[PDB]
Order: C-alpha cells, then sequence, then structure tokens
C-alpha cells in the first residue's frame, strides 16, 4: 500500500520479529538484510 | 516479559466438573476479543 519505505520495513522486521525468529527452534544464525532504527544526530559542522 | 516482550502472568483453573481444555479454550475465545496489539500465550504446565 506504499505507506512504508524500505528503512521502515527494516526497522519493523528488526525490531519486531527478528528477535522471535532467531529464538524459534532449529533457527542458527539470523542476517538482516537492511538495519534497525536508531536515533540519527546528522551534525553540521558550519552551525557547530 | 515474556519472549522478549512486555507481558503480565495470568492464573487461574477449572470450575467444579469441567476440564482444563474447556477452561483454556474460552480464554482463547475471550483473548481474541481484546484491543488491537494484545495477543497471548501457554507457559508452564499450561505449555506441556
Amino acid at each position: 500500500d506504499g505507506t512504508m519505505t524500505q528503512e521502515d520495513i527494516s526497522d519493523y522486521v528488526a525490531a519486531n520479529m527478528k528477535d522471535a525468529i532467531s529464538r524459534t527452534s532449529g533457527v542458527g544464525d539470523v542476517q538482516l538484510f537492511g538495519s534497525q532504527y536508531a536515533m540519527r544526530i546528522w551534525m553540521n559542522p558550519n552551525e557547530l | 516479559r515474556y519472549n522478549g516482550l512486555p507481558s503480565m502472568e495470568i492464573l487461574g483453573q477449572a470450575a467444579p466438573g469441567k476440564s482444563t481444555g474447556e477452561a483454556m479454550e474460552l480464554m482463547e475465545q475471550l483473548a481474541s476479543k481484546l484491543p488491537t496489539g494484545v495477543g497471548y500465550d501457554w507457559t508452564g504446565m499450561s505449555y506441556q
């Protein structure tokens, strides 16, 4: 429905799916094809 | 927390005469009519 971006889908999987899948029966390592959201502080050197 | 998610453990039992299966089936029915984003699961003796 084009309400969630690539970065938004990656967060939801990382935050609400990955942990449970990684603890699932017979599952070894789990690799996220993306990244979980973090609080990004994009600094401006001119304003600093 | 249960399986890495916020939870609240609820104890209980079947009334005189009725079995554990019937009591659990009703809890599953009552749990389905709860607000959006509220799930459930069985643990300990109920898991077995």
